[PDB]
């Protein structure tokens, strides 16, 4: 009758569910075709009319006006996995929405919410295991060091002097060691010259 | 998709051959009627009550608010005859509307534009040829030049006292005769009594001095002296003349048909399309008359390629009777820019196969 | 530090800032884990066929859950071959037949059309990328499945 | 620079004919930039025609049909040409391959005549910069409209 | 969710892919009847009501009221072919709606865009070789010139002396081109005389 006040969402347990994974899903197929070095970009023209086209997903969801909650949690991954790591931040969101797929499967069927979000977080420790058991573990040395900053400016514009970009990244950081701390490398983009020419000041 | 903003349309192909078409011959059968000492006076009344009562097809023009760039192309036209000479305003436009409304059909039968033109321009480049190969050269001499500037005062508000302007006109037009300039006859028309108290004032550069009982029929005594002098001014450019009621249309007709039979070829109809085009001139002359076009078209023709060219449709009598022994003449310049203007609009017009507007 | 970074044009050096920052970040993840695996859809499939097994051997509502978010890491190469042209289901199957037969840095070269060794292709990702990638989205699944009402008022 | 005086019995006249000394004033100028020029009419896009409908089946798979496409999209240059010039698209393209193939490429569409002429020979040339541009070009603004899965504009 | 509330555009799927060529087909076909020597001019009159009566793509997609951002992309490459070569800008845009065109089959066929676009590209760089091992270097021509420039005057206003002007048009480029600077004929147009007395100061 009246016990919600006027104009009030109130969703219950199986209503609720079906929303989110809906806004999510929706929200990660949506930058899923922007994925890949071949991904798509997409024209973001807010209001004021100063268009974004960006492939990044976090750049992607930063700058789309999200009104559901829930959908707004992808948002959180993005940005999260392209300040814990960079790259990969469209994976994060996909990856998610999926699993949300996957499990609303069981959900229809009779498994509770729980035990499911108990489930999958017991993957996560195995998963996490298998990966890092497999890996190929590296080296200080400035060769290596090289490697994740060589092969990490390619594809871009910046691989045309991708082998000076990438010497200056690890003279920058092998400096910030106190762990590595990206707010003691102090960027500055000037203009003069080219990029051939740039230096990094100690 | 919205390939181009939102609500501008365009017409494309066919669809622009049409809407173009159509419009600009639809305006040109409006001032139609006005052809002809028989004028049909339209009495435009604009969106707010006016009531504009004129014969001239540019003044009607200026009248009626058009919003299809085609027929806005038209009210242009009457605007650059208009302001040459000024008389035959109604003839340009008249002629450009048919010229496309005897294109269109070729079009039914699928004769791609590139073709047309092509025979419109170069028709268009033969009348001009015709025109001076049937002028009747006429003398400067202030008697001739009397009856050209009075030819030329016989239909306005000035024609009470035509006689007295033409004497004005001539005097300054003779004048200031270096190729005359018509910017160095100063017009000084002063409100009160008839036309009649006038008088040129002398000079590289006279001072008429006109005179008019009103406001309105001063500037119009301004205006048709000003055209009685133009034809003076021809007189010194194009010492031609052509006999008018038709003639001249009909003969220029004759010849472009016979020439088309001679160039054969697709392009062997669009010559006579126009010849056909220009018999329009005599029709709707004599339709203003009440008599039979068609039958007129006929004897027209008959007596035409007979006897020489001067025989023109007769108004006053209904029948064809030689021009020239009536002695009507009409400078060829008159006749030369009309074929010219007429032809050239109704060609690039054609060309014309979408407009981006905006709805 | 301080990286000073002149260049002609601006598109050309707010690129070579951009790249460089990541040219770090994947460095800055290497210092708190020095491992790297072959990125392009290996290390999801292993995973996804390491948990599929992990599944069958804790059995019940827990096997079933954990193929289920198995099944979800196969998206990864899915797509890779999605947009690239490939067909994806097929290129999966394709992909797990050969990272059971090759090796785990067998993954899917969206330039060859068709299965290749990874790490002969010079294509890897910081260990942390990855195991990031897995906690962040998951825990998140976890946080909204959780939620059994959502009533604010207005 | 210059100075063309140019005269004319009325505006009007003195108005086109400017226009019109401006179209022979860019022809006479790519005629003589770059040494490498080819026969205009439709002649090149004839033979990249039929070439690189031979390079799709000599490289198989799903470029195949990108690249026999790719050959189909090039000889409708010659064909719009003649659509514009009030000949037969359809007749004047066809017959311009087998004439493209028997009297080697200098064989373009002459839309003044209308029939495949030697563009080479009539002194139809224009800078192959040209050429590369116009594809280049073409070709990047595909790539992007179909690398387009969504967009955001917004009012 | 509601993302982008009232106002907001944003195409996904088949619905833009498709509604791109479209938008690069009415525009293309538009200047598609202006190539030729007997091009078909267009009267472009935008909002204040000014006539503009060209011949030029380029002019006419830059006076033309686009909306669609795919559309306007053709502009584009108008004004890159402009401001590299000049004519055949409208070539440039209607061969970019066909490569279009052609595609969409492929597409209707399940051959995802990224197949196509790597055809394209392949096929491109080999377009241009072919026509590189046919390239005619010559060192200019006067004879062709001529012939150019009287059938480009051949359906205006000035066909009927369309030959003694295509003279000072071949003579005003040959003498004042290197890179021929269009920003030295400079035509004065004075009033008087028939256009036979047009002369060109030497």
């Amino acid at each position: 009758g009246r016990g919600k006040s006027a104009y009030q969402d109130r969703d219950k347990p199986a209503q609720i569910r079906f929303s989110n994974i809906s806004a999510a899903k929706a929200v990660a197929d949506a930058i899923r075709t922007s994925l890949g070095p071949k991904g798509m970009d997409k024209m973001i023209q807010d209001g004021k009319g100063d268009v974004t086209i960006t492939n990044d997903g976090a750049t992607i969801l930063k700058q789309m006006q999200v009104l559901h909650p829930a959908a707004r949690m992808l948002v959180e991954l993005s940005k999260a996995q392209d300040i814990e790591a960079g790259d990969g931040t469209t994976s994060v969101v996909i990856i998610a929405g999926s699993l949300l797929d996957s499990c609303t499967k069981l959900l229809q069927k009779g498994i509770h919410p729980t035990i499911i979000s108990e489930s999958f977080q017991k993957a996560l420790e195995k998963g996490i295991e298998i990966l890092t058991d497999m890996s190929r573990p590296v080296e200080s040395d400035r060769e290596t060091l090289l490697n994740s900053a060589a092969t990490s400016l390619n594809s871009k514009v910046v691989s045309q002097y991708s082998s000076l970009l990438s010497p200056m990244s690890v003279d920058a950081v092998m400096k910030v060691i106190d762990s590595v701390d990206l707010r003691d490398i102090k960027i500055v983009k000037k203009l003069g010259g080219t990029i051939d020419d740039c230096e990094l000041v100690e | 998709v919205l390939v181009l903003s939102q609500n501008t349309k365009r017409e494309s192909g066919r669809k622009v051959q049409s809407g173009n078409i159509n419009a600009a011959k639809t305006i040109a059968d409006i001032i139609r009627t006005c052809l002809g000492p028989k004028s049909m006076m339209k009495m435009l009344l604009d969106p707010m009550g006016g009531i504009v009562m004129t014969n001239d097809g540019n003044a009607i023009l200026r009248e009626i608010q058009v919003q299809h760039p085609a027929a806005k192309s038209m009210i242009e036209i009457s605007r650059t005859q208009d302001e040459e000479v000024g008389d035959g305003t109604t003839s340009v436009i008249i002629l450009a509307g048919e010229m496309l409304s005897v294109a269109e059909h070729f079009l039914e039968q699928q004769m791609h534009p590139t073709v047309v033109i092509s025979a419109y321009r170069k028709a268009l480049d033969d009348m001009i040829s015709t025109l001076k190969k049937i002028s009747i050269p006429v003398d400067s001499n202030r008697d001739t030049m009397l009856n050209i500037i009075n030819s030329s005062i016989t239909t306005k508000v000035i024609s009470r006292w035509s006689s007295l302007a033409c004497n004005i006109a001539l005097d300054a037009v003779k004048t200031v005769q270096f190729i005359d300039i018509k910017k160095y006859a100063r017009v000084e028309k002063i409100p009160g009594g008839i036309i009649e108290d006038s008088c040129v004032l002398r000079p590289k550069a006279c001072t008429i001095l006109l005179r008019g009982a009103s406001k309105e029929i001063l500037s119009e005594v301004e205006r048709n002296l000003q055209d009685a002098m133009q034809v003076c001014r021809n007189v010194l450019l194009d010492p031609q003349l052509v006999p008018g009621g038709g003639a001249s249309e009909m003969a220029v007709a004759h010849a472009l048909t016979e020439k088309s039979k001679a160039m054969t070829g697709v392009e062997q109809w669009p010559y006579r399309a126009v010849a056909q085009a220009l018999e329009v001139i005599p029709r709707t002359l004599i339709q203003n008359c009440g008599a039979s076009t068609i039958r007129l078209l006929t004897s027209l023709r008959a007596k035409h390629t007979q006897e020489c060219e001067t025989w023109g449709v007769n108004g006053e009598t209904g029948t064809l009777v030689d021009m020239k022994e009536l002695g009507i003449w009409e400078p060829l310049a008159v006749k030369l820019q009309t074929y010219k203007t007429a032809v050239e609009t109704a060609v690039l017009l054609l060309r014309i196969d979408d407009i981006v507007s905006g709805h | 530090v301080t990286i000073v970074v002149r260049g002609s044009n601006k598109l050309v050096i707010e690129e070579a800032e951009r790249s460089i920052h990541d040219a770090l970040c994947v460095i800055r993840c290497l210092v708190k884990k020095r491992a790297l695996i072959a990125g392009g859809g290996a290390p999801e499939i292993e995973l996804a066929l390491r948990l599929t097994e992990y599944s069958r051997t804790l059995s019940g509502m827990e096997s079933y859950c954990i193929r289920a978010f198995a099944d979800a890491m196969e998206v990864i190469p899915s797509t890779l071959a999605e947009n690239a042209g490939l067909n994806p289901i097929s290129t999966v199957t394709e992909l797990r037949n050969r990272h059971a037969q090759g090796e785990k840095t067998t993954g899917i070269n969206v330039r060859k059309g068709g299965i290749s060794n990874i790490l002969e292709e010079l294509v890897v990702q910081p260990l942390l990328v990855s195991v990031s990638a897995l906690t962040l989205a998951t825990e998140t699944v976890r946080s909204i499945l959780k939620i059994d009402d959502v009533v604010n008022t207005r | 620079s210059a100075s063309v005086i140019l005269r004319g019995a009325n505006d009007f006249m003195c108005d086109e004919m400017e226009r019109s000394l401006h179209d022979a004033l860019c022809v006479v100028k790519r005629v003589l930039e770059s040494k490498s020029v080819v026969p205009g009419g439709g002649a090149v896009e004839a033979a990249l025609s039929i070439y690189l409908e031979n390079y799709a089946t000599s490289m198989g798979s799903r470029e195949q049909l990108a690249i026999a496409e790719f050959a189909r999209s090039l000889p409708v240059i010659p064909n719009t040409l003649a659509v514009n010039a009030a000949q037969d698209s359809t007749d004047l393209v066809a017959k311009l391959r087998a004439f493209h193939n028997e009297a080697l490429k200098w064989i373009g569409l002459d839309l003044v005549n209308g029939k495949p002429r030697d563009n080479k020979q009539a002194g139809v040339f224009e800078p192959t910069i040209v050429k590369v541009k116009s594809l280049k070009f073409a070709t990047e603004a595909a790539i992007t409209i179909l690398r387009i899965d969504d967009l955001i504009k917004l009012h | 969710e509601g993302p982008l509330s009232v106002f907001g555009d944003r195409s996904t799927g088949e619905a833009i892919r498709s509604q791109n060529v479209m938008a690069a087909a009415s525009i293309a076909n538009i200047v598609k009847s202006s190539l030729g020597p007997v091009g078909l001019d267009k009267m472009l009159v935008d909002d204040i009501g000014d006539v503009t009566i060209t011949n030029d793509g380029a002019t006419i997609l830059k006076l033309l009221e686009v909306e669609h951002p795919a559309a306007k992309v053709l502009c584009e490459l108008a004004d890159l072919q402009d401001k590299e070569v000049g004519d055949g800008t409208t070539s440039v845009v209607i061969i970019a709606a066909e490569l279009l065109k052609n595609a969409d089959e492929l597409v209707k066929q399940k051959i995802h865009p990224t197949s196509v676009i790597s055809g394209y590209r392949l096929a491109c760089k080999e377009a241009v070789r072919y026509i590189s091992e046919n390239l005619i270097i010559n060192t200019l021509g006067r004879d062709c010139l001529i012939n150019a420039a009287k059938t480009s005057m051949s359906s205006k206003v000035i066909g009927i002396n369309g030959d003694f002007f295509a003279n000072l048009v071949v003579d005003a480029v040959l003498a004042i081109k290197y890179r021929y600077p269009v920003n030295s004929i400079n035509v004065l147009k004075a009033h008087g005389r028939s256009q036979m007395e047009s002369m060109l100061i030497n």
